[PDB]
């Protein structure tokens, strides 16, 4: 606090809950209504949240289009995974994703619809009947070409009759923990300076992702990871940082995502030499592989010189093929943005696009309830009193090592409810607002007021784009282990300038220079632990491929037949999950390994899905 | 410092609050309704003018401008004198003034018609220049 | 090279005796993406760091980027750049709100009068949440089109000059529509009781058809007709149909 | 009576007058479109009018004057016809206008016409119709005139 003054304004709820995206969203009514009175803390007005931006689907076994069981599902879940997916929380996802989703059309969401009036549902890239075995699914709920859109509008509108009090353009700082446990937020609001610290038997992170570590991303200039910053500065490890989903096609020169709607609707990619090369790449399921496959598929045609375009740098996603009365009821979004940054009609020409960043498994570590956890080797897992996390900022992990897509507005519905189901059941009028301990929040001010003033000689703009050019070289969809550990020097350097910092507006009101300085300072801790944990791991598995140890390494080898093997030990296989522990000062990150949950909730509901060779 | 003042909730529309003591606002679009024919009603009005002349038009002319004036006015007074710009007796005041407005149109109108040329005849005078 | 100058508009709250005043700026448009959005952040990055302004998506979905372009109001993150050099192109504020500093405006009342519409699923006969789907034909739910895709971005409202004389009564085009759109949902139940929220002579009714709101809707909406067809259904004029009977299998 | 949510509107009015806040400008800025100057026209035209029959039917009642003097008085200043019929069309056009585009404003009021080239197409037909209507009911009795004056018969 040492050279200006601020004013510290202080309130007190049962729960807070930072962020207002579907995750947080949700959670906010299933408490509202429960209630509780719970403050929503949000940097942003909630429908300008990333969720809007979301275009293809949501996933759920309905059964509008075709039979269908939660159980294909949960198969579908976990074998995406690549087996580092934690399997009790696998299952809660795919066991309520058709209570989540009717629960959206019931709160207003105006799903496009059958002829018999029920939920439209499209195909998508990674999903399957009869475990596997049967044709590609139609699982993918939607609104056409924007269901985060009527999603996010849905969830908010339905916010406003559950008494929940809004704290917008509020960005958060720290979470204020009290030895061990979190008794709130400590954040700066945007239109009058002032720091409010909120007293709150619990906290829910819902932040969303850090997709803009990364030059290029489809993701909001708001995905700063802020939420995850904010774990590390409370001294929490992060999990599976390394595992960054590529989309398949965003858009080429500019990073605007195109939907794998677009390819469920009966889209395919297409080379230099006029190929539909993902039949040789995966001769079953095509153009509607798992992400992470997909994506290298189109990275190896343009490194082996079938790349598209003046550069040959990019691919081409085809639709033209199919009827314009289906390009626009099931993709009018697209079709239009396609238009506006690349200048493509879609029933006449294809897009130009490469795999993007978008995505990102990685987050806050919970167990299956959503409650945020520590963990060593001699006490396992340890949760942190009063603290929850969902959405893209949390790791259950539904999603280990490679998202499905239409799983994430899902998780975040499904993880975001099971937050308030979850605190209902066990926070009782027993127990009463913590008080704050002396000095809570000093800190946090301090960091801010030192930012506020910054001297140096490196601006946080120059910072911020060195950041995202070194992460886009050293950690993108192909990574080896020396430019691996080039890109971390490179890295922790770049953390070195940052007490070289140069900010310009002094200002307390609406200060987006400061704002984005503190949003760089967020950015750079996620960075730093997710290049760190992808520079150790000498394996390929899901979205993370190591073209110098290119096998994926389990406890066993799951391609010969099991019986006849020894167990490899914890410390030579890799199905395990990352976590990064990093000291906010000195950036010094240290390494440990949590096993990851293969048992499901309930044997007698469903068996847990042993390993296999991971093929589409 | 944290050595602070305890705050309280931002200002914030509960509109379920709202929904306890708000009984419907006695409608409007009945004379919305009014309104909108009366104009259809005028479109006919003036071409005949344009041939039948005399004094019985002079008076639907007067009746039929008078009406629609007052409602032509009356959204225009609603509009810029408003108690934000105006101050609240001002405004009120403005209002009142459209009344005066109305009820002096008349007044003026009737005297035309029936101590000068009228309205029909005073544009044939204009016109035969 | 090719430098286009822009006029923006600007306001320091935090300065005593402040007044808004026009900054203008240099911009090399081959240093510059094709986007006015671009223009703004590369100014931010190089030029000036106190220049403010809200954005999120990159894609014209979020709606936080409403602003006065070239005297329209439109999407920063969609809207081309004139490359016409000699032209300056003007930047203000969305029109008529009150501004918290330099480009962004205080939203507020726009929230708020969102929030007067109660925009969400309301059925008379209360139905267990998880459990089925409500039955809803294609061509009911295709009434939703032109409605649902609102951002809430605020473009049209702000370029209504009924809404600029009388915000605080007028609901405005952007709420409406959504008022609209709750009201022709087939399966919401309280179609009147929206319409009873606002039958006075303010709420609706001070609509004077200028057609400005449909006219700069960067997602190409048109709140106008909607209005109109609340101005019909709250004159008895038309009325809301009635739910599509739901086949007794489903 | 107010609503709750004007009740509110107006504290925010308030909360902003006291909050010492600039008001994003308008008019002056913002780009003149069809739209919006054909609705000023509408307004302006029926208020000129509301205006002149205000003027006029409390002017010639209130003062000494009558109208047929005040024709005269003009006819005695010898003015041009070509003038003379130019203060006609500028008389008619507010009559034909605001007569013509009240009934397309009728037909917004109905949700009708209102997508974009309907407005736009409207726009022009009203604008051109009044032009036409108005130099038609002015030239008309001026070419008729100067032919009573030497019409053979
Ligand atoms: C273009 C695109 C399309 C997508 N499409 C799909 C799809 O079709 N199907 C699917 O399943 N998934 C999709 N995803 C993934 C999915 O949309 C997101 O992961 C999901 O919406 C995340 O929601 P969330 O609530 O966790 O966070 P978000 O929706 O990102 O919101 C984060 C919230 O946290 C707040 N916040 C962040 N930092 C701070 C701070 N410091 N202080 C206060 N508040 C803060 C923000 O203001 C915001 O309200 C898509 C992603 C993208 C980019
Ligand atoms: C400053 C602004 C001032 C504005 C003027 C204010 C006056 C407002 C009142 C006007 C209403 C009455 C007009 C008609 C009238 O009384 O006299 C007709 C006369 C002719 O007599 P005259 O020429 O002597 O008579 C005929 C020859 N014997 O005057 C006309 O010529 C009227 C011309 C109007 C144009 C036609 C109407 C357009 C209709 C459109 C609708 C179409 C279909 C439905
Ligand atoms: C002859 C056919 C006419 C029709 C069909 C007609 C129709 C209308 C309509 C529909 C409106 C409402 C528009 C709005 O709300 O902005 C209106 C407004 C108005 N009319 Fe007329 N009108 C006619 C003639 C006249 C005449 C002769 C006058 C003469 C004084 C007049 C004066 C006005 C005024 C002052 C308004 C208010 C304008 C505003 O609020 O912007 N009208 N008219
Ligand atoms: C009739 O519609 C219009 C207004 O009222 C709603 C205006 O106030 C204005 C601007 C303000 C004045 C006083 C003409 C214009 C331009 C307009 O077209
Ligand atoms: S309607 Fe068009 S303009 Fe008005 S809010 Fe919705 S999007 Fe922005
Ligand atoms: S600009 Fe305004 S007055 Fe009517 S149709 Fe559009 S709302
Ligand atoms: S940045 Fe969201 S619409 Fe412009």
């Amino acid at each position: 606090s040492n050279i200006a003054q601020y004013k510290v304004i202080d309130h007190a709820y049962d729960v807070v809950i930072i962020g207002a995206g579907g995750a947080g969203l949700r959670a906010a009514m299933g408490l509202g209504e429960a209630g509780f009175k719970t403050a929503v803390v949000t940097k942003m007005f909630p429908t300008r949240s990333h969720t809007t931006a979301a275009q293809g689907g949501i996933n759920a076994a309905l059964g509008s289009m075709n039979p269908d069981d939660w159980k294909w599902h949960f198969y579908d879940t976990v074998k995406g995974s690549d087996w580092l997916g934690d399997q009790n929380a696998m299952h809660y996802l795919t066991r309520n994703a058709v209570e989540a989703v009717t629960e959206l059309e019931n709160f207003g969401m105006p799903f496009s619809r059958t002829p018999e009036g029920k939920i439209y549902q499209r195909s998508f890239g990674g999903q399957s009947n009869n475990y596997g075995k049967g044709g590609v699914a139609k699982r993918t709920c939607c609104v056409a070409d924007r269901t985060g859109h009527s999603m996010l509008h849905t969830l908010y509108g339905n916010s406003l009759r559950c008494h929940c009090t809004f704290f917008i353009e509020y960005f958060a700082l720290d979470l204020l923990m009290d030895k061990g446990r979190c008794v709130g937020v400590i954040a700066l609001c945007l239109e009058d300076g002032t720091i409010h610290r909120f007293r709150s038997k619990r906290t829910i992170v819902a932040t969303g992702g850090y997709g803009r570590a990364y030059f290029s991303c489809t993701t909001a200039h708001m995905n700063t990871g802020d939420g995850t910053a904010l774990a590390t500065r409370a001294g929490i490890a992060l999990e599976d940082l390394e595992f960054i989903q590529f989309h398949p096609t965003g858009i080429y020169g500019v990073g605007c995502l195109i939907t794998e709607g677009s390819r469920g609707e009966g889209g395919f990619l297409v080379n230099s030499e006029g190929e539909r090369f993902m039949e040789r790449y995966a001769p079953k399921a095509k153009d509607l592989a798992s992400r992470d496959v997909v994506s290298r598929a189109e990275t190896i045609e343009i490194m082996e010189g079938r790349g598209v375009g003046p550069e040959k740098d990019h691919i081409y996603l085809q639709l033209h093929h199919l009827p314009a009365e289906q390009l626009h009821q099931r993709l009018p979004g697209i079709s239009e943005t396609a238009k506006i940054f690349a200048g493509v009609d879609v029933t006449k020409e294809p897009i130009p696009v490469i795999p993007t960043v978008h995505y990102n498994m990685g987050g806050i570590p919970t167990n299956y309830k959503a409650q945020v956890i520590k963990y060593t080797k001699e006490g396992g897992d340890k949760i942190v009193p009063g603290l929850y996390a969902c959405g893209e900022c949390a790791c259950h992990s539904v999603h280990g090592a490679n998202r499905l897509g239409a799983n994430s507005l899902l998780d975040a519905v499904v993880f975001g409810r099971a937050c308030s189901i979850n605190i209902k059941e066990e926070l009782k009028p027993d127990e009463k607002i913590p008080e704050l301990p002396e000095g809570a929040g000093e800190e946090s001010i301090a960091n801010l007021d030192a930012v506020r003033y910054a001297n140096g000689d490196v601006p946080t703009a120059e910072l911020r784009l060195t950041m995202q050019k070194t992460m886009q070289k050293h950690a993108g969809v192909f990574r080896r282990g020396d430019i691996l550990a080039e890109g971390v020097k490179k890295m922790m350097d770049l953390f070195k300038e940052l007490k070289r910092l140069k900010t310009t507006d002094r200002s307390l009101i609406w200060n987006s220079d400061l704002t984005e300085s503190l949003e760089l300072q967020n950015l750079m801790l996620n960075a730093t632990q997710t290049i760190v944990a992808a520079e150790n791991r000498k394996e390929s598995r899901g979205a993370h491929a190591r073209d110098d140890f290119p096998k994926r390494e389990d406890e066993y080898d799951y391609s010969k037949p099991i019986e006849g093997q020894t167990k490899r030990p914890f410390e030579k296989h890799w199905r395990k999950h990352t976590l990064t522990k990093q000291d906010p000062r000195t950036g010094h990150i240290t390494l440990d390994y949590r096993p990851v949950i293969d048992k499901t909730l309930d044997p007698a509901e469903v068996d847990w899905i042993p390993p296999i060779i991971r093929s589409y | 410092t944290s050595a602070a003042v305890t705050g309280a909730a931002p200002p914030q529309f509960d509109p379920i609050a709202a929904e306890k003591g708000f009984k419907p606002l006695h409608s409007h679009g009945t004379l919305f309704k009014i309104e909108r024919y009366f104009a259809a009603a005028m479109v006919p009005l003036i071409p005949a003018a344009y041939f039948i002349h005399g004094r019985e038009m002079d008076l639907c002319l007067a009746l039929a401008l008078t009406l629609h004036v007052h409602w032509g006015v009356w959204g225009v007074v609603n509009d810029y004198g408003r108690p934000f710009v105006l101050g609240d007796t001002l405004a009120a005041a403005v209002r009142v003034g459209a009344y005066i407005f109305t009820a002096c149109l008349l007044a003026g109108l009737l005297y035309f018609n029936e101590h000068d040329v009228g309205l029909t005849r005073a544009f044939e005078m204009v016109w035969e220049l | 090279k090719r430098i286009k100058t822009f006029e923006i508009y600007r306001f320091n709250p935090e300065e005593p005796g402040a007044k808004p005043k026009l900054q203008k700026f240099d911009v090399d448009l081959d240093k510059c993406g094709t986007m006015v959005l671009d223009a703004l952040i590369k100014i931010k990055n190089e030029v000036d760091p106190t220049l403010t302004f809200r954005r999120s998506c990159r894609e014209g979905i979020c709606g936080s980027c409403a602003m006065n372009i070239a005297g329209e109001n439109t999407l920063a993150c969609i809207c081309n750049i004139d490359q016409n050099t000699s032209k300056t192109t003007k930047i203000y504020p969305l029109p008529h709100m009150f501004v918290i500093k330099d480009l962004v405006p205080d939203m507020n009342l726009f929230y708020a009068q969102y929030a007067s519409i109660q925009p969400w699923l309301q059925k008379k006969t209360k139905i267990n949440l998880g459990e089925k789907q409500q039955y809803q034909s294609i061509k009911e739910q295709e009434k939703l089109d032109g409605l649902y895709e609102c951002i809430l971005c605020a473009c049209c409202s702000a370029s209504c000059p009924s809404y600029w004389w009388n915000a605080d009564k007028y609901l405005g085009p952007a709420v409406l529509m959504q008022a609209y759109r709750w009201i022709i949902d087939s399966r919401d139940d309280s179609a009147a009781e929206r319409l009873a929220r606002m039958q006075d002579g303010f709420s609706a009714f001070k609509c004077h058809t200028i057609m400005n709101c449909t006219k700069t809707c960067p997602k190409h909406l048109n709140p106008a007709r909607a209005i109109g067809e609340i101005k019909m259904l709250l004159t008895k004029m038309k009325t809301k149909p009635a739910p599509l009977p739901t086949p007794a299998n489903f | 009576e107010k609503t709750p949510i004007q009740v509110w509107g107006w504290d925010y009015l308030m909360r902003q007058r006291a909050l010492k806040r600039p008001i994003a400008p308008h008019l002056t800025i913002y780009k003149p479109q069809m739209t919006w100057m054909v609705s000023g026209l509408h307004r302006v035209t029926g208020c000129a009018m509301a205006g002149t029959l205000l003027i006029g039917g409390v002017g010639f009642s209130v003062l000494p004057l009558d109208f047929t003097t005040f024709v005269e008085f003009i006819r005695g200043l010898g003015i041009p016809w070509v003038i003379l019929d130019t203060f006609k069309f500028i008389i008619a056009f507010p009559i034909a206008f605001h007569t013509l585009n009240g009934i397309r404003f009728i037909g917004f009021d109905m949700a009708k016409g209102t997508d974009i080239p309907s407005i736009y197409r409207g726009a022009y037909l009203v604008l051109g119709l009044a032009a036409l209507i108005s130099l038609a009911v002015v030239v008309y009795p001026r070419w008729e005139r100067h032919k009573k004056a030497t019409l053979p018969t």
